[PDB]
This record gives structure tokens, C-alpha cells and sequence, in this order.
DNA sequence: CCTTGGCGGTTAAAACGCGGGGGACAGCGCGTACGTGCGTTTAAGCGGTGCTAGAGCTGTCTACGACCAATTGAGCGGCCTCGGCACCGGGATTCTGAT
DNA sequence: ATCAGAATCCCGGTGCCGAGGCCGCTCAATTGGTCGTAGACAGCTCTAGCACCGCTTAAACGCACGTACGCGCTGTCCCCCGCGTTTTAACCGCCAAGG
């Protein structure tokens, strides 16, 4: 879920991310945009999997999703 | 098929039968699909140039895809090219600001 | 029963001749053939746009040559213009 | 022992942007995308490489948006960052209105 | 003749911008400066004045985001004047370079 | 010629006070003259292009909105 | 009654509409009924977009549009800024925007 | 020759919503320009979609989905809700 | 057959508590250029004005491209036994901190 | 300067699993021949654009008056991490199995 990210991920997340320290507010504030990013991302995939009429949301789906918005991701049939 | 007369690694056919299933014009000139051969051909040498090199690096033969994500985040033109275009288990090149460091 | 189209021993010989001892590895075949596709994709979204605003339909080696100097870097997009060109000219001369 | 503060941290820093494991786990992304998918349709599939785009889209453009978060803490001569900080790097792209 | 503490006019100054549309940059030396640019990739070119005022009045658009943003940055960084660096930190994280 | 520093200092004065700006230091000038340099160059670099594909050295208004429109910066009310 | 769109309670032309889908390489074939809704959902979006335009020229005593009025609708409304984000509307120019700091106490 | 042109379409959109409010040929471009590219957006979205499901026809549901995906969501749903009356009374007569 | 479901369980991933002491932050001093006014310079706004260029449009000749009809050999689907690095055993050398 | 406390990388042994080597394949690329429609050589044109040129009152360059914000200085507040110690779980390690 949403509070099931831990402290830990949110911590080396921003290694990766070049932040040396992150607050406290700042596990809150990165919980809630990476859930509106998982939200935008997921609304198109799943809409693309129901035009399609499937129950499986093939990964194909992200790369015609993502492709909206300009941020197609490779190695998925592209 | 008709590359290897053409001096081209990539086959013009294939080329030729992607323009036509997409559907994108209803004709297509006999020089656009070796031209866009050609040039795909080209990029694709650079890039496996430099994968090549980037693998060697690291005493290295075989390839990943962080060595490609590596070696495409390398260049500024090609970096240009992938500006805002994700590839999968890519990463970011390591970046460590000076203030962040101990005096 | 699909037997689709990849670019499997196309980089594989392609990286043998700029790197013979050197390999690569599964997922990189896929993530290579969705790039080069990815790039075929502009190029012919390019090659369509600007067929269409000039008022066209057949789309020549010309259309091609214009969009990759708008694809690429001067620079970059010059190498490819001039290997593209030597590749028309090579079809052209022969069979 | 007691390390001087911030080195520990530049280091993970150092180790992680070198290494290609998943920093998050597959089980409570996979949970939460399907929650989220559900308030649509229930009993929704995703495959594995679905999933896999999914954490590694994410992963990148989250990334992204600290590295700019950082810069805008740097650029106001602070090192940990605020929500400010992330209000900022959000809204100079664009996507914020 | 009297003068008052800076802050009273420029704001003024500022409303009248906002509220009016018209291009506040002459037509003259923006068209000259578009000229000047052209002629280094072509040379004996003729440009439509259509086009040109297109170009003037997508590069004042830009540069009035560009600068709300450096607005935004100044502000973040507790700060009310703008300084190039501000306009650094924002070109980067757009990804316009 | 020396256009490039021909542009009035309150032209970009005012560009800064539309952006909500209330203090303008003398350096955003000239860096705002430094930027806008190569965001020139690209679109009108694009737009010759696009031009000399067509065997044309005039720039129609059209081949100006189909540059923005490849890069994303659409222009409305100008025609494409 | 002799047009398609009288038939569907329109005023796009149906045919206007095909001819670019059909003289445009996007497909093999396109629907007949598609046009229609199409231009349904193309003619919404101008009255969406022409309400708060209309309002917000007669709330300036400007009876005539201009566009300075119709970039002030655009880029005021979420949903219509949202969809323009990164368009700009000739003759329009910028959303008035002052900050707390800018001005003076 | 003749190029065609919303002129008349959108002086009886005009009317049709703001009749008394006058309308510059400025304005017309603008209009327009809105119609010209929303209609680009939707067809190649429907080009995309179609070349997704192996086929070389265009349907409603197609346009819809279309509309949903692309148009912001209260706007999309409008337009949606909008255009099915339209098609039913298309279909009907 | 590619997806779903269940069932147990454990060291890697991570969770409460002490304490930090450098990192974050409020406030106070100080310097100089930016706000605000006008004096005076300016090539730009606006109107003529002469010329004219090349692209829109059209007459006309039409070359190679989509396609009919047919054809063949190599990249992909699928196998298989061996090698370049996965993975760890155990070792030397460079940092990081305390002194 | 001057010491250790552990941190992380390299060499070597184990080995293993898929990357390629390689065979069958069937369909996709090649291509003889045929007819065509925007493509293109060439011409008519014709007005919006190129370019120059003159007049003038609104905008800009200069510059003083001054003072407040950016930067610096002094001091103060305290907090996610570093670790210690403890926490409990994502995926390994197994199966069935169904839509």
C-alpha cells in the first residue's frame, strides 16, 4: 500500500537520488508523489488493457501509456 | 536481400516492410528505406562502438544493459537524443555534489 | 504461430565487426530492437509530417535526409547524412 | 563507530549509483499498484514485466526529481531537503501548474 | 517633484505589463536580432513578417516563464531579487540546456 | 550589427517584470541575452531546415509553426 | 434534410472531417460514425471553451473578443491550462502572477 | 481555390453559445488552431490505438477510449457523455 | 502455458531508542547596486516608396513505386554442451576518524 | 603530524547457465513485369516581401539620491542518522492448477 514503503527505501531512493539527507516531511511528501505518479501512470495502462478487453495488463501497456505523456520506456516491445 | 549490394549491415528490406505496415504515406521512394537503413545502421555502430569500448573498460566481454545506459548517458549528442526517454534497469550515471561533502 | 522480427545477430555481427571479442547478453537484444524501432518510429512519424505539409505523398530519400539533420546534432546528423547518402548512391549504381 | 555525519551517507550515495539491484521491493509495489488499479476494476493481472516497468518508471523520474530537489536545496544553501525544495523542483518542468 | 522608497513603482510598472497583452519589445531590433541569428546557419534569406512576430511571441512567452520560474527559485531561496543563478537551477532541471 | 546587445535594457527589464520579478539584478540582462542566443538558434536552425528541404530560401509563416509544433511549443492563431 | 451531421444534431461536416482521416496516411479505413462523434466531442470543447471566453469579454465591457481575453480563459480554467500547458495563444500573453514577496508590506 | 475554413462553423458556434458576443478574425485563427490540432491529437491517437489492435478500421468505442485517455478527466467524461447522444441519434435516423 | 492460488520460513531489509554537534536556522551588520525621478539622446514607430522574387498556381510530360504473379534462402524457433563472469574464500591497501 | 578501526576492491577457486553454435524452417524479402498519379520540368504571374528613406515625439542611456536585500557574521536549536539493539517480512523453496 501506500504506508507500506518503508523508511529505508525512501532513504536509499534518495542516494540513488543525489540527497544526502531527506526530512521528515519529505517521507510523507515522496510517499504522496510517488503514489500520484503510480496513479497517472496506472489510469492509462489500465485503460489501454480495458480497450482491449483483457483481464491480464500486458507490460506492453506502460510503453503505449508512457508514450502520452513522453516517457516511453524501452525493452518492452517498442 | 539487398544490403549486402548496398555495403550495409541491416537488411533495406525489413525497412521497407515496416514503412508499409504502418501505413505512413502511400509511397515511399526507392532511396528513403536504404537512406533510413543506413542511417540506423550508423547510430547502431556508434552506439556498439562505445559499448564495446565501455565493456573492455571494465576488463570486460559480455554486455548489459547498464553497460548501453552508461555509454548512451556518456555522449551529450546521444544523451540529447534519450533526453526524456526511460530505459529499463538504465540508472544515472554517479553525481555527488561538493557542498554535500565533509569539510 | 507468429515468427516476429528482431535485431538479434544484426547488433551481434554488427558489435563483431566494431568489437569482435566482445558479447551481449538477452535482455540487451530487446532493449537494442525497442531503440532502433523507437528511432524508425520518429523518423517515420518525421518522414510523414513532412511529406504532408509540402503537400505530398511519395516520400523520396529526401524527406529522410531533411529529418535526420532535425533528429540528430549537426555534427551527428551530418555523418548520418553522409553515410545515408553513400548507401543511396551504392543502390542506385548497382542492382 | 560514530562516524562524522554525512559521510556514511555520500558513500551509500557512491555505492548506489553504481549498482544495478532494486531498492524497492517487488511485493508492497505490486500491492499498492493493484490496490490502486482496483478502485476501477477488482481482480486485475499484472504481469511480471509489468510490474518491473512499472517499479523501474518510476525508480528513474523519482530519482530525477531528487537530484533536481537536491539542487534547489544546494541552490539555497541547504543540504537536507523540504517539502518547498520538492514543491520547487516539481513546478519549474512544468507539470505543475 | 517628490520621489518615493523603491518597491512603489515597480510594482506599478509590473501591473501595467500584466495586465496589458501587446508586445512590450519593440518590433525593430527583436526582428533585426532574429536577422542576425538567421543569417549564421543560411545566408541571402527572406523571412515573413508573420513568422517573425511568431518567433518574438514565443520567445516572450518562454523567457516570462523562464522568469516566473526564476521568480519561483528567488523565492525559494528566501530571496526577492533574481540572479542568474536562479535561471540555472531552472534550465537544468527543465532539461533545456 | 552588435544586435545581440542591441536589445534595450528595459525591453528585458520588462520581460523580468512580466515573469513577476520585483528586483532585477544587472547581470539577468546579459544572461537572459546569453540563453535567448541558442533558443533562437534552435527554432530558427529547425525552420531552415524545414525550408531548405522544400528547395526554398524563404521562410513561409507555415514551416515556423510546424517546427514548434515537432518541438513543442505550438503557437495558436498563426496558421497549421 | 441532406447533410450527415443534420442527421446526427451536428454542424461539423461529417465529410470534411473523413477527408482528412481518409487523405491523411493514418489508416486503412476509418469509421462513418466516427466523424460524427468526433465532431460531437470537437464541438463541445469550443462551447466549453466559449462560455468562460464570452464571460470573461463581457466582464471587461469588451463586447468583441480579444485574445488577451481568450488567453486569460485558457490558462485561468485547471482543466483547460492542464490540456495547454505548454501552448501559447498569439496576442495573449502571460497570466498576471505577483507573489507575497514582490509586494511591499 | 477553396480552402476550407470554421468560418461560418464558428460563427454558428457563436451563436449557439454566445450570440450578442462579437468575435475577432484573431480570435477566428485562435479557434481555429484549437480545433485543427485537438482533431490531430485524437486522429493519430486513434491511428496509434487502431495499429495496437491489429486492425485497419476506426469504431466509436475506439474514439471513446480516445477521448477518455487524451481529454482531462471531468472534460473527457463530458465529451464522452456529449457524444454518445450524438451517435444513438446518428444511428437511429 | 502463462498466469493464478496456497504454505512454510529466514537472514536481508528494516524498526524503537540514546545521543549527537554538525547541519539547519533565526537574527544582526554592512555594503552597493537597484528603485525613482528627470535631462537629454536615440535609432524605432509610422508613413511613403520604389522595386521585385520566388513561390503559388498551372500546362504538360511522366519514372519509378504499389501491386499482380511468382519464387527462394536466410533469420527466427528451437537444441545443446561449454565458457565468461556469478559467487564466494580469504587477502592487501586506502580511507575516516580519533589523537 | 600520527595511530588504529574497520571499508571495499582484487586474485584465485568453484561452476553454471545462458550466449552463442547450429539445424530446420516458411515467410518475408527479391523481383519480372504492368500500369498509374501525384512528381516534377517548365512557364505565368503578382503581390507580399526586400529594401531604402524620411519625419517625429515616445522610449531609452546617463546619472544622482538613497536605502534595503544579498551576502557576511554571530550566535542559537535540534534531528534523521550512526549505531545499538531489536523487528518482523519479500522472496526463496515448494506444490497444485486453471482459465
Amino acid at each position: 500500500n501506500i504506508q507500506g514503503i518503508t523508511k529505508p527505501a525512501i532513504r536509499r531512493l534518495a542516494r540513488r537520488g543525489g540527497v544526502k539527507r531527506i526530512s521528515g516531511l519529505i517521507y510523507e511528501e515522496t510517499r504522496g508523489v510517488l503514489k500520484v505518479f503510480l496513479e497517472n501512470v496506472i489510469r492509462d495502462a489500465v485503460t489501454y488493457t480495458e480497450h482491449a478487453k483483457r483481464k491480464t495488463v500486458t507490460a506492453m501497456d506502460v510503453v503505449y501509456a508512457l508514450k502520452r505523456q513522453g516517457r516511453t520506456l524501452y525493452g518492452f516491445g517498442g | 536481400t539487398r544490403s549486402s549490394r548496398a555495403g550495409l549491415q541491416f537488411p533495406v528490406g525489413r525497412v521497407h516492410r515496416l514503412l508499409r505496415k504502418g501505413n505512413y504515406s502511400e509511397r515511399v521512394g526507392a532511396g528513403a528505406p536504404v537512406y533510413l537503413a543506413a542511417v540506423l545502421e550508423y547510430l547502431t555502430a556508434e552506439i556498439l562502438e562505445l559499448a564495446g569500448n565501455a565493456a573492455r573498460d571494465n576488463k570486460k566481454t559480455r554486455i548489459i544493459p547498464r553497460h548501453l545506459q552508461l555509454a548512451i548517458r556518456n555522449d551529450e549528442e546521444l544523451n540529447k537524443l534519450l533526453g526524456r526517454v526511460t530505459i529499463a534497469q538504465g540508472g544515472v550515471l554517479p553525481n555527488i555534489q561538493a557542498v554535500l561533502l565533509p569539510k | 504461430r507468429s515468427r516476429k522480427e528482431s535485431y538479434s545477430i544484426y547488433v551481434y555481427k554488427v558489435l563483431k565487426q566494431v568489437h569482435p571479442d566482445t558479447g551481449i547478453s538477452s535482455k540487451a537484444m530487446g532493449i537494442m530492437n525497442s531503440f532502433v524501432n523507437d528511432i524508425f518510429e520518429r523518423i517515420a512519424g518525421e518522414a510523414s509530417r513532412l511529406a504532408h505539409y509540402n503537400k505530398r505523398s511519395t516520400i523520396t530519400s529526401r524527406e529522410i535526409q531533411t529529418a535526420v539533420r532535425l533528429l540528430l546534432p549537426g555534427e551527428l546528423a551530418k555523418h548520418a547524412v553522409s553515410e545515408g547518402t553513400k548507401a543511396v548512391t551504392k543502390y542506385t549504381s548497382a542492382k | 563507530h560514530r562516524y562524522r555525519p554525512g559521510t556514511v551517507a555520500l558513500r551509500e550515495i557512491r555505492r548506489y549509483q553504481k549498482s544495478t539491484e532494486l531498492l524497492i521491493r517487488k511485493l508492497p509495489f505490486q500491492r499498492l499498484v493493484r490496490e490502486i488499479a482496483q478502485d476501477f476494476k477488482t481482480d486485475l493481472r499484472f504481469q511480471s514485466a509489468a510490474i518491473g516497468a512499472l517499479q523501474e518508471a518510476s525508480e528513474a523520474y523519482l530519482v530525477g526529481l531528487f537530484e533536481d530537489t537536491n539542487l534547489c536545496a544546494i541552490h539555497a544553501k541547504r543540504v537536507t531537503i523540504m517539502p518547498k525544495d520538492i514543491q520547487l523542483a516539481r513546478r519549474i518542468r512544468g507539470e505543475r501548474a
